[PDB]
């Protein structure tokens, strides 16, 4: 199993940049992990590949002094360093490595942002609470309980529907990252039955520029 | 070596057959296919593989239809569902028979995307819910058939007006959420368009 | 649908004048099975050329291999003579070393 | 990964090229049983396949020929009153199995008509797949005979794996590794001036192998053309992988997991 900490990275023009891929049961130092580029409107392509021995290897088109990768036995994490970031730089990237003993598995995957300028403004994104009338709620017996997300730059975002005990309810429903001035707004939206009209559920956001560093989480009362 | 996909976006209904036609220009002896699900949640899924000297492979829903002289590996799916929404990809690897040293990469395509469209239902009534806070007021429409609706919302003054986006509920219908910035906060109504019936919001109320 | 051979001339071993090897014509991907091979030595067909067994494949064609023991000179010149039903003209493959 | 496959050919009319029926069987690449409609009888084609097997095994398997063969006519007939094809054709069938190194179970029947996929058999399902209408009717034909095509799908589960292991215990002469390659660059032209950096091995056994080229310490991707894995008549194999030069090229060979590693001199 592999997973990717970071959902986006906003990098300053010509800086240097680490992204992040922890692995699930197998060794880094008994594996070989590789690197792809998903690059918007075109085809996923193969970047660096660290061998199981510590030998780098690349792909044609690559020139010598640009990319790094690091695999540390304490952590158990693999790094991709890229060094003077352009803006043909901005897609989506993904960390890989052979399952057993045919297939290869893939990362959750990491979008970069390249910027002219530093982010001089609070990016993180707003939580506005919206509770359904008494004529929905009466009638139907299923209320609706909607989420609303504005001011935030990255605009990569993860949108979760849990309740008091953490578990992923079927049924979310999201519409698109609307684009306002310089930042965007993304909105969520929740069903429930009569069967769990009285608990309270609570949703949980994943973004870059969340408070603290941790995850972000808003309650909706019942 | 290159793999080509053709298809850029193909649109069909659910418990329907979709076959998805893959081109490949390649010159080892033996090698492998992959072929991939990419969620809009960016989350890559492994679904079948193909090897050279392989009969065709089947994966439960999942069969390729393996031409080896023309160079074909067309992936059929047995039965459509609502999940199935997402873009698919074609990969070339190769075939060693050693441990996986830095070498054995992926050469992938262009990519194909799916938007799998609502089976033959009949037509629903659809109900119109109002919520509010502030200055943003939301309108809320659930069950209905079929997607072809021109919501609509009066206010006395309005700032900002957002295109409404249209999402597939699993009761076997449409569902849609319209909203915007508002300076009335006690006087909002909505007028629908669908099924020839117009559907106001003081219907419920 | 009717499929044409893949002719390929080579040697078991590495080519040097004066030790003694074997000369191969392998011929695959035909359909159907009846065909026509004779190994040459400068244009004269050999009259003594051993082969294997009419063998099948995955994809429904055959492939048949041809075997003489020879002495390879940098002046003679081989090559194999090949007459299939798709061959309108016998197609003659010469050897490289 | 090892296999078991069993071929029938059927020619309608017969040429120079005699006979009409031959059914040869195979393991993974070494031909092993041998039968034609000259000698109607069960010929072994491996050293090894002559003994360990008792006269009975290839005489009950003669007289099941000697039907098969009966029945090839029967269905020939049959194409040619359907089809309205007359004269000299090809009927092909293609029953096997591939035992996977780790323990996976793979089971095929086939049946084929001038080298095309006339009927392909659904184990799953326990029905037949017409390729067109006129593959429709014999599907119905043979659809009919449950207790048949059960027969077909109880063989390649546990007949089939249970035939092709005791195959593999009974040549010793498959399962070595005893044949490592000769890896050799040598600088290649055809017409002036051309220069390739030819990758040759020879002298191999089993056919896998694995050949590539690296530029300092990076694959030349789109770049390098291979050759085919070629029988050398002795029981070995050949095969070669160039690539154009230009003003350091290392060779890496994979074979009986063994990473041969050779620098330009
Ligand atoms: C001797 C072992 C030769 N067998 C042979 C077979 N055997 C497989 C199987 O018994 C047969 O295909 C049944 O008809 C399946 O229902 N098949 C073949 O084509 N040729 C042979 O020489
Ligand atoms: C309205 O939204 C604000 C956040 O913008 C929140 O603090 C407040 O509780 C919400 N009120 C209701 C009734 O939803």
């Amino acid at each position: 199993h592999l997973e990717q900490p970071q959902i986006s990275s906003t990098k300053t023009l010509s800086k240097t940049a680490r992204l992040e891929c922890v692995v699930s049961g197998i060794t880094i130092s008994a594996t070989s992990v590789y690197w792809y580029r998903e690059r918007p409107g075109e085809v996923i392509q193969f970047l660096v590949s660290i061998s199981y021995d510590g030998t780098v290897r690349k792909e044609s088109g690559i020139p010598s002094g640009k990319f790094e990768v690091d695999r540390i036995p304490e952590t158990s994490t693999s790094t991709l360093t890229i060094h003077n970031v352009e803006k043909q730089d901005i897609a989506t990237y993904y960390c890989a490595l052979w399952d057993r003993y045919y297939k290869k598995l893939f990362g959750s995957g990491t979008t970069l942002v390249v910027t002219d300028k530093q982010l001089d403004a609070d990016v993180s994104p707003k939580p506005t609470i919206f509770l359904p009338s008494i004529a929905e709620t009466k009638l139907q017996k299923a209320g609706t309980y909607l989420c609303l997300l504005e001011k935030f730059f990255p605009d990569v975002i993860k949108i979760h529907w849990q309740e008091k005990k953490s578990n992923t309810i079927l049924g979310s429903q999201e519409g698109n990252t609307m684009k306002t001035n310089d930042t965007y707004m993304k909105f969520s939206w929740l069903t429930v039955p009569e069967e769990s009209l009285d608990k309270e559920h609570r949703c949980i956001v994943r973004h870059e520029n969340n408070k603290n560093g941790v995850d972000q989480e808003i309650i909706f009362p019942p | 070596q290159k793999v080509t996909q053709a298809q850029s976006s193909v649109s069909m209904p659910v418990r329907k057959a979709v076959t998805l036609n893959c081109l490949y220009e390649t010159s080892w002896w033996s090698y492998y296919i992959f072929w991939y699900k990419q969620l809009p949640s960016k989350e890559m899924i492994f679904l079948i593989r193909q090897g050279s000297d392989e009969q065709n492979a089947k994966s439960g829903r999942y069969s390729v239809n393996f031409k080896k002289a023309a160079k074909s590996v067309a992936l059929t799916i047995s039965a459509l569902q609502l999940e199935d929404s997402a873009k698919y990809f074609c990969a070339l690897g190769v075939r060693a028979f050693l441990r996986d040293w830095g070498i054995r990469v992926l050469i992938f395509g262009k990519g194909t995307r799916v938007t799998v469209e609502p089976r033959s239902q009949p037509h629903t009534k659809p109900s119109v819910f109002v919520m509010k806070n502030g200055t943003n007021v939301a309108c809320l429409v659930k069950e209905f058939y079929p997607k072809d609706i021109r919501i609509n919302l009066v206010s006395s003054k309005k700032i900002t007006e957002f295109d409404p986006a249209i999402v597939i509920s699993p009761s076997g219908k449409y569902n849609a959420v319209k909203l915007g910035k508002y300076e009335d906060s006690n006087s909002v109504t909505c007028s629908v368009q669908h099924d020839n019936k117009t559907v106001h919001s003081t219907d419920f109320e | 649908i009717q499929r044409t051979p893949k002719i390929q001339v080579y040697s078991r071993h590495p080519a040097e004048n004066g030790k003694s090897n074997f000369l191969n014509c392998y011929v695959s991907g035909f359909h159907p099975s009846d065909i026509e091979v004779d190994l040459l030595k400068n244009g004269e067909r050999i009259e003594k050329v051993e082969h294997s067994d009419l063998s099948f494949s995955k994809d429904w064609s055959f492939y048949l291999l041809y075997y003489t023991e020879f002495t390879p000179t940098e002046k003679d010149e081989y090559a194999c003579r090949v007459n299939h039903v798709t061959l309108s003209q016998p197609k003659i493959v010469k050897w490289d070393r | 990964t090892h296999s078991l496959r069993y071929f029938r050919l059927g020619v309608s009319d017969p040429i120079h090229g005699v006979p009409e029926f031959i059914s040869v069987g195979y393991v993974d690449s070494h031909p092993i049983t041998t039968y034609d409609s000259v000698t109607r009888q069960k010929e072994p084609r491996a050293p090894w396949m002559a003994e360990n097997l008792a006269p009975d095994h290839w005489e009950r398997y003669t007289q099941l020929l000697r039907g098969w063969q009966q029945m090839f006519k029967v269905e020939l007939k049959r194409l040619q009153r359907h089809y309205n094809h007359s004269g000299s054709h090809t009927y092909q069938r293609m029953i096997g199995c591939e035992l996977l190194e780790d323990g996976s179970t793979t089971g095929f029947l086939q049946y084929a008509y001038d080298g095309q996929d006339f009927l392909i058999f659904n184990k799953d399902t326990l029905s037949w797949l017409a390729v067109d209408n006129v593959a429709h009717t014999i599907k119905q034909a043979w659809e009919a005979n449950q207790h048949e095509l059960l027969y077909q799908k109880n063989w390649l589960e546990e007949e089939c794996i249970a035939w092709l292991k005791r195959f593999l215990e009974y040549g010793k002469d498959t399962l070595q590794r005893t044949e490592p390659p000769l890896v050799r660059v040598n600088r290649k032209e055809t017409f002036p001036g051309v220069t390739a950096l030819f990758c040759k091995a020879h002298g191999f056994y089993p056919p896998e192998i694995y050949m590539t080229w690296m530029k300092n310490g990076e694959e030349i991707v789109q770049e390098i053309d291979y050759g085919d894995i070629l029988p050398s008549g002795d029981g070995t194999y050949q095969a070669w992988a160039s690539i154009e030069l230009d003003p350091l090229y290392s060779c890496h060979v994979e074979h009986s997991g063994v990473h041969m590693v050779l620098q330009v001199p």
